[PDB]
RNA sequence: GUUCUUUGUAAAGUGCCUUCGAAGAGUCGAGUUGUUUGGGAAUGCAGCUCUAAGUGGGUGGUUCCAUCUAAAGCUAA
RNA sequence: GUUUGACCUCAAAUCAGGUAGGAGUACCCGCUGAACUUAAGCAUAUCAAUAAGCGGAGGAAAAGAAACCAACCGGGAUUGCCUUAGUAACGGCGAGUGAAGCGGCAAAAGCUCAAAUUUGAAAUCUGGUACCUUCGGUGCCCGAGUUGUAAUUUGGAGAGGG
């Protein structure tokens, strides 16, 4: 095939070819809006298998985010990517995201490119692959970290090591402190 | 430099050229030199053609 | 009178006034169609023709 | 005077293009096929039109209309997407393929004058995307290759290959090393 | 760390790029872009404090206005 | 002498008192009637594998498996996509290792193949 | 089966390492096993990467661009 | 409440609904064999020792051929498009049996198909013919 | 149940023989400040520095062994 | 050719058609986040990953088909209940905090993309438009699209032939 002659190039992005595509970049989206809409993807690779199909219905918005944070060191622990998703969730409000990823990286900023559905669109109604964000329980998923890092940063995983955010931090320290008495007191 | 040397209570300066270091680091300016920032991509692996 | 001759007029086809349209509500005026909701896949209506889930009983 | 926002951004864009030091597996790009060869090239290329979808559905309706109510060879045609042209050199069934200059993300066609110059593959840098969509039924096609051929158009295919070879190849064994856009 | 082992540490994200050829409005916005935080000290910034302090920053003259202003506050918390 | 006492929270605000333990024993019996009032002449359940429990403790029981494999599917003589429309239920990151585990289940397998009755398409 | 061979991605993975250049610490790298020797390569390789087993598949994968580009 | 209070005051109506004795006995369905033969006063599991049929095929927690002869009784009871057969009629009048030729003619076969598809798609013509 | 349509060298499945055969990167990881956990094994996460490999890589268990396939997505009770 | 024409990017239009906000908020998913108090006075700690604040969903939500657990004669998505169990572990080893595997049971169900050429044929789709048996179908046209929509393939392998 093609992609992964691609997949395989932007593994290598200090390498001499993918700086330079870098440099230009960065400093061709600093000259544009925030969060402005993308032509096509830049890394059609990684949009295809984070699953961007190119057809009506499928957009993808290219965003902006600053970076970092002991008043400089007061936190604020959710990630730079999520932050990003949900402001192209608000400016772009009928559709749906999909995923996300890393494109370009700055000493000030983070860009990222948000892969958007139409789900009113009747390419996407139709097709039975992914007419599954047309229902109601997709509504803001990156709103809620249902999307691919916002299940990482709530920590939603298997294991041993997840056991206080599995099911979700708040349900499980909700569940684990009630006190639970029988009609026949145990 | 500001602080005290060890070896002196004399304050420690430092050397022209860690000073032109460090300054070559800010703006980035190619710290090892005798190498080229600008080489002929020699192509190890396309040489030899595929049969 | 008026309503039933605009009824006529736009008869059997797409885009008829927002008010000689259904009410329902808001929610179930989205929400996917009968043909878009049963809508399957090229793929699972082969595996179902193949493996459909066969009526059985166990003992005799 | 005062352009607006879109228009400065391209002139900056284009002198940006020209003013930086640039890696030599890009502006392996624009040390590109000259008028006539591009005018020769296309005049093979023009020859395999893919069959348009009205000339397709026409001919296809004539089946119908004929073969329900009262043999032929496998037709050649122009190779024109990036999944299916990195498919055919490997294969390795390219005989001649046709690289667009001017891509959206640059990044998508570096490896492939490279990966022709390893399969064996002779590969041409031709100049416009458009130039390439025009032949092809699409607007723009990134490549194009040609894989078999009538024996009419064989004799004039395996000298198109000898003439890309000395013209291209040939001038721009430099063009691997060298570092382009030093221009002051 | 001695010279060898910032030599290593020089070679950045940002380095092997071309700087005097290049138009003043594209380095002016990398140049804002192109600082990589690298951890700090109290110890350095004690120092740097040290090294820009001029000579009028504290004279007699500031310093009796210092004590001037003082004065009417300890004054200003008698009014009430 | 010893003990303690969990009750320095507002554990006021979530104490579950299970009164409908009577009500939701009801509520599952009208479900498996409703379920075997919908699947008719089927079981309620699909059909279950023999398995030995891991860890020293336990090892000496056996008890029931989620689904038998490609393997025991196999070695009863039909294959694991035919096996869930006949109500086996099929477990492929299951692995096996023990003869008679293995055997016991394709013997399990086998007698229900032929106590079964599977009604025609038509 | 972990890694099975795949001669394809041997191919590119190579493809792209030879069109692509080195990155700046590479490029030192190189430098560094020609001057100073392995020693040397390896301490800034550790330093720069993350683990000691990062260190010497990147040490010797740098030893196969030097054993490629000089010889054959 | 607040909407409650409200709604047992106004003069809309309550929107009543008596579904509960539909909660305990539901219909059974899915075979007509099973809907006359199921005592509606006997329990689920009751209907199915009484029937004959096992209910659970794991052995459940706690304490425990009138008609499945019926249902045995009930259980124990692709052509060719013109095209093809046309193609086929073109095969055999011009070879007849020879399928190494039969396969290796551009002309009638087109598709370029084995021996075992050209034998098993003439038989099934000829069954169908004489 | 009754009935109208089905087609085209069309769509599958079983077993054997024969020829091949990829698997998610500013991500894992490392350091680091901060938060967080029963998680002392450094439990999760967030920011910042640096940043991988494919007989890979992760997670456990006294020379090795076992068991998973990450960094993509849906799904009732 | 000092002309004409492809594209690329960026706009506009009371353009055609759509869609988002606000309410409710018990439960559910997130973000943000205290204090009174309790600990011997008390920067850790505790109340508490709580209340308040902000966003986002549905009939449930979330979770979910292992980069899981184990150490067995091995189990096998999640979730929930009994059990583990006030156990392991944490903590001025203080006040106090505090699980999980196993076993039983409720309920159970599995799958889908990206990455290998349809290349003897973009097989795909949206809209406009005229009919018809109208949650749609058919015909024609403008497009989207090769920087990849379809069919095949997902490790339980799988694919091309015989």
């Amino acid at each position: 095939g093609a992609y992964k002659y691609l997949e395989e190039l932007q593994r290598k992005k200090q390498s001499d070819v993918l700086r330079f595509l870098q440099r230009v970049r960065v400093w061709e989206y600093r000259q544009k809006n925030v969060i402005h809409r993308a032509a096509r993807p830049t890394r059609p690779d990684k949009a295809r298998r984070l699953g961007y199909k190119a057809k009506q219905g499928f957009v993808i918005y290219r965003v902006r985010v600053r970076r970092g944070n002991g008043v400089n060191e007061l936190k604020y622990q959710r990630s730079l990517r999520a932050t990003a998703e949900e402001r192209v969730g608000r400016r772009a409000a009928n559709l749906r995201v999909l995923n996300s990823y890393w494109v370009n990286q700055d000493s000030t900023y983070k860009y990222f490119e948000v892969i958007l559905v139409d789900p009113q669109h009747k390419a996407i109604r139709r097709d039975a692959r992914y007419n599954w964000i047309c229902d109601p329980v997709h509504k803001h998923r990156e709103a809620r970290g249902l999307t691919a890092t916002g299940k990482k940063s709530r920590g939603i995983n298997k294991g041993h090591k997840f056991n206080n955010t599995k099911a979700g931090r708040r349900k499980t320290w909700k569940r684990q402190n009630t006190l639970s008495l029988w009609r026949y007191r145990k | 430099t500001g602080l005290l040397d060890k070896n002196s209570g004399s304050s420690l300066n430092l050397t022209k050229e860690e000073l032109e270091l460090i300054s070559k680091i800010q703006r980035n300016e190619q710290t090892d030199d005798s190498i080229n920032p600008y080489e002929p991509l020699i192509d190890w692996f396309t040489r030899h053609e595929e049969v | 009178q008026q309503r039933e001759a605009v009824r006529q007029l736009y008869k059997g086809k797409k885009y008829q006034p927002k008010d000689l349209r259904a009410k329902k509500t808001r929610a179930l005026r989205r929400a996917l169609t009968k043909f878009e909701a049963s809508q399957v896949t090229e793929k699972q209506r082969k595996k179902q023709i193949a493996f459909p889930q066969r009526k059985y009983a166990i003992k005799a | 005077v005062k352009w607006p926002e879109y228009v400065r951004v391209q002139r900056q864009k284009k002198i940006l293009s020209i003013r930086l030091k640039v890696p030599p597996t890009i502006a392996q790009f624009q040390y590109t096929l000259d008028r006539n060869t591009a005018a020769e090239t296309f005049k093979l290329f023009n020859k395999y039109r893919p069959e348009t979808a009205a000339e397709k559905k026409e001919r296809l309706t004539k089946e119908a209309a004929a073969v329900a109510e009262g043999a032929s060879p496998k037709p050649y045609a122009v190779k024109y997407g990036l999944n299916h042209v990195v498919a055919l050199i490997e294969n390795k069934k390219a005989k001649l393929v046709l690289i667009a200059n001017d891509v959206d993300p640059i990044e998508l066609v570096v490896f492939l004058p490279a990966l022709c110059k390893k399969m064996g593959v002779p590969y041409a840098i031709v100049k416009g995307k458009a130039r390439l969509g025009t032949l092809v039924n699409q607007k723009t096609s990134a490549v194009a290759a040609l894989t078999e051929v009538r024996a009419e158009d064989e004799a004039a295919l395996a000298k198109l290959v000898s003439t890309i070879d000395a013209n291209f190849a040939d001038k721009y064994d430099e063009v691997k090393k060298h570092w382009g856009g030093g221009i002051l | 760390k001695n010279k060898h082992d910032l030599v290593d540490e020089g070679f950045n994200r940002y380095t092997f790029r071309d700087t005097e050829n290049l138009p003043d409005w594209f380095l002016e916005d990398e140049k804002e872009h192109s600082k990589i935080n690298k951890p700090i000290t109290k110890e350095a910034a004690m120092a740097i404090k040290e090294k820009i302090k001029a000579m009028n920053a504290r004279p007699i003259k500031k310093v009796a206005e210092a004590k001037a202003r003082k004065r009417m506050r300890a004054v200003a918390r008698l009014e009430k | 002498p010893i003990l303690k006492n969990h009750f320095r929270k507002h554990w006021q605000e979530r104490v579950k008192v299970h009164f409908d333990q009577a009500g939701k024993k009801v509520s599952r019996r009208n479900a498996r009637a409703t379920r075997a009032a919908k699947i008719a002449p089927r079981p309620l359940d699909l059909l279950r594998p023999v398995v030995r429990a891991p860890t020293v403790k336990y090892n000496r029981k056996v008890r029931a498996g989620r689904g038998f494999t490609l393997a025991e599917v196999k070695a009863a003589g039909l294959t694991a996509a035919y096996a869930r429309t006949i109500g086996i239920a099929v477990d492929h990151r299951r692995q096996n290792r023990n003869q008679e585990i293995f055997d016991a289940n394709v013997q399990r397998l086998k007698e229900y193949q032929s106590k079964i009755i599977v009604f025609p398409r038509n | 089966k972990k890694g099975a061979a795949s001669n394809r991605t041997k191919f590119v993975r190579s493809l792209v390492r030879e069109i692509a250049g080195l990155s700046p610490y590479e490029r030192r790298l190189i430098d560094l096993i020609r001057n100073s020797g392995e020693k040397r390569a390896r301490k800034v390789a550790k330093k720069r990467l993350g683990s000691f087993t990062r260190a010497k598949a990147k040490v010797e994968e740098m030893n196969n661009i030097i054993a490629a580009s000089r010889r054959h | 409440s607040v909407r409650k209070r409200k709604m047992n005051r106004s003069s809309v109506g309550k929107a009543t609904r008596r579904n509960k004795d539909k909660q305990r006995k539901i219909n059974i369905q899915s075979n007509p064999i099973i809907a006359a033969n199921w005592d509606y006063s006997l329990t689920m599991a009751q209907n199915y020792k009484k029937l004959g049929l096992r209910a659970k095929l794991q052995t459940p927690a706690g304490g425990k051929e009138t008609e499945v002869v019926k249902k045995l009784e009930e259980l124990a009871s692709r052509s060719q498009s013109e095209r093809e057969e046309e193609w086929l009629e073109k095969l055999y009048k011009k070879h007849g049996d020879d399928y190494k030729k039969m396969f290796f003619d551009k002309k009638l076969n087109i598709y370029q198909q084995s021996e075992g598809d050209l034998k098993r798609r003439l038989l099934r013509w000829k069954k169908r013919n004489g």
